[PDB]
Order: C-alpha cells, then structure tokens, then sequence
C-alpha cells in the first residue's frame, strides 16, 4: 500500500526536482547565454573578468564569464563554455572527463575481505591497525595520530594479494592498485608524472587506498647514478618518494607496498616515522593452514573421504594459495572425472601436483 | 505528375549552405552536445528537436 505512496512521493520529488518564475528566470539566465555556444580551454586567469583561452583551432580571445557562475570554480588549462563569437567565456564548463592515469587497478571497497582471503588474521592486525584503524577516524582522533601504509611481503594471490584488497575493502576508500613494472617507460620524467597522475588522484578522490606491487625495477639504487645506472630507476622512486615523503595521512589516503624485494629500497623509501609496516606472508602454520584450509577446501564441495588433517599433516608447508590451488585443480581432476563432488584423492594428486 | 513535383522537388535541396557532419565530444544536461568537428574543433551545440 505505503509503496504506492512511496512511488509517488519519488514521483512528486521528480516533478519539483524538473520544476526548477525562477525558471523563466533560470530560462532567463539561459536566454542570456544564447546558442549554440563553443568549446574552449582555459589557459590563465586574471580578477579582469576578461580572460583569454585555448583553442584546438587555437583562436584565443581574452573573454569575461557570463557571470553568474565562477572563474575560481575552475582552473588554468581547462574547457570552457565560450561565445562563437569572441569566444566570450559563457561560464563554468566541465571539461568533465580525464578519466585515465597511468596503470592501475582502479577499485574501492574492493572484493576482498579478510574474511574471504583465508585466515591471516595475525597480520591483518598490521593492516587493520595501521589503516583500518585510523579509518574508523574515532580511536584514531584520541590516539593523537597513523603510519603511511605497509609493506606487504610472502605470496601474493594469498598472502600480498589477498590481504591487499581486505582492509581495502574493510575501510571502503579507493583501492589504487599498481606495479613499478607497470611504470616505464625507460624514459626519464613521466615516471613521476605516473606517479603524479596517481597521485593526483590520490590526492582527488581521497579517501583512497594506494597500492604498490613487485617494486623490483623502478626501486633500485643500485650503488650508481651513473655507468649505464637508468637514471629513470631512481628518478622515478625517487618522485614516487616525494608523494610517498611529502604525505602521510591520519586515516586518509593510505598506501600499500607488496614485493619480495627489499632493500632494493632506500631507507627513506620507507622513512619509518612514516611507514612502520612490514607485513610478511608466511607458509600457514598447519593451524593457521587449516584456517585457511576449512575456508576454501570446504567452499569446494567434496566428498567425506576428505578430511584437512588428511590434507593438513600431508603438507609441506604450502602457501596459503597452494592451499586454494590444490583445491582449484582439485575440482578441476573432478571435472575430467565429470562429476559435482570431489573425492580426497584428487586432492592429494592436485596438491602433489600443485 | 508524381514526376513534376519531384523532378521539380530537387530544385531546392540543390541550395544549401552545407551539411556539416560532426564527432561528438559527450553531451551534457544542457541538452546542447559537446562535440568537435573533424576538420574543426570542439563546439557545445544544440541537438535536433527529434532526437
């Protein structure tokens, strides 16, 4: 019943949202601007009211705003609403798009939960401490202060991997993915402007959880700046410092760096005071396995020939993905088998195998 | 006389200024779409009353 009343209520919210008298007069206001208007880019701004612009055909008329709208609402360098006939600026005009950076993973709350990711639990702590934590922003306010980000290190699709998206998820800012591999380039400068593009929106679109993957190659100081040393190496991290460097945050923009690699890094690249966190992703102990075991050996459906301590003590002590692995061929045998529930030899066998 | 008034039909068409195709940019609520032309540049034009 209250549905009916509850469609119309959204009905008449439509009717008073178009109804935006002030319409004449916002007709006014348009009949003011006249038509059909031209595209162009901003290029500096003085108090003049006049400004002059850019143009792909590039006429560049130095043009007021239409001023009911704002200079101040825009920048320098930016797509305005321009006359065809001086080009007179008819006011604020996105110029919406710039929908790219450099390479990521662009992603906010991501599928990843620590639940989901096999228990990891005694590093999610790290994690969840570190940026969690201040991400709640209540404790965080008494507690004075948060370190930039973590290290992550071990496996990544179990232990960096996961857990990479867990608290991303958990703190619902926007996960910022990305490799140093997936910068260069081998040229110099842009690398920053990867970086930078980033981080710009980074710094946009705060809250936002920066990740950072496998640095084996835009990190290395190597001992040289020079005798074939790629300038680029350092002179990207060094960028990718600055930004790292010149911010850490309260509970904001947090940061992410997983890789095996270490002290291919400078210490600064770390700069404790400000990155205080190394997670490291271990063999699961056979408890903390089977933690991780009972989550995915169950969610694959099976037979009760199957048991985690039969997989369980038969370990190596595999990564927490050997783990899923074993599993994922698991079925996989099943499936050359053609059949909805999986024995405890395929197991074995998916796991001796992988 | 199907033909006359066709034959003769043409007649007009045969004056226009041009047609001028066009890349659209993106529109906007302003119901006048972002668009540059491909020899020219970016306009935000109005659209056809039929679209």
């Amino acid at each position: 019943a209250t549905a009916e009343k509850l469609p119309n209520i959204y009905p008449s919210t439509r009717c008073k949202l178009k109804l935006l008298k002030q319409e004449e007069e916002k007709k006014q206001l348009e009949e003011i601007r006249g038509n059909p208007l031209s595209i162009g880019t901003l290029e500096e701004i003085i108090d003049d009211d006049h400004a002059i612009v850019t143009s792909p055909t590039m006429p560049d008329y130095y043009v007021s705003i239409l001023s009911f709208v704002d200079k101040e609402l825009l920048e320098p360098g930016c797509s305005v609403l321009l006359h065809h006939k001086t080009m007179s600026i008819v006011g604020v005009l996105q110029d919406d798009a710039d929908p790219m950076v450099s390479v990521m993973k662009m992603d906010k709350s991501p599928t990843e939960s620590y639940s989901d990711i096999g228990g990891l639990e005694s590093q999610i702590q790290e994690i969840k401490e570190s940026v969690e934590l201040p991400l709640t922003h209540p404790e965080l306010y008494e507690e004075m202060g948060p370190p930039k980000g973590v290290i992550l290190y071990g496996a990544p699709g179990t232990g960096k991997t996961l857990l990479a998206k867990a608290v991303a998820n958990q703190t619902s800012a926007t996960f910022l993915r990305i490799v140093g591999s997936e910068l260069i380039q081998k040229y110099l400068g842009d690398g920053p402007r990867l970086c930078r593009q980033i981080f710009k929106v980074a710094g946009e679109n705060a809250p936002s959880i920066v990740f950072i993957d496998e640095i084996d190659a835009i990190g290395t100081k190597r001992y040289d700046s020079n005798s074939g040393g790629e300038r680029e190496i350092q002179r990207t991290m060094l960028e990718l410092l600055n930004q790292l460097d010149g911010f850490d945050d309260r509970g904001d923009v947090k940061v992410i760096m997983a890789t095996n690699k270490i002290e291919t890094l400078d210490p600064a690249l770390i700069r404790p005071g400000r990155i205080d966190r190394k997670i490291l992703f271990e063999n699961p102990d056979l408890s903390t396995k089977k933690k991780i075991l009972g989550i995915h050996t169950s969610k694959m459906n099976l037979s009760e020939d199957v048991n985690l301590e039969t997989l369980v003590t038969t370990k190596d002590d595999l990564s927490g993905a050997d783990i899923q692995a074993m599993c994922t061929e698991a079925g996989l045998l099943a499936l050359r088998e053609r059949r909805m529930q999986v024995t405890a030899e395929d197991f074995k066998q998916a796991k001796e195998r992988v | 006389n199907d033909k006359v008034r066709f034959i003769k039909d043409e007649l007009r068409l045969l004056q226009e200024p041009g047609s001028y195709v066009g890349e659209v940019i993106k529109i906007v609520s302003d119901k006048k779409v972002l668009v540059k032309v491909q020899p020219e540049g970016k306009y935000i034009v109005d659209v056809a009353k039929d679209i």
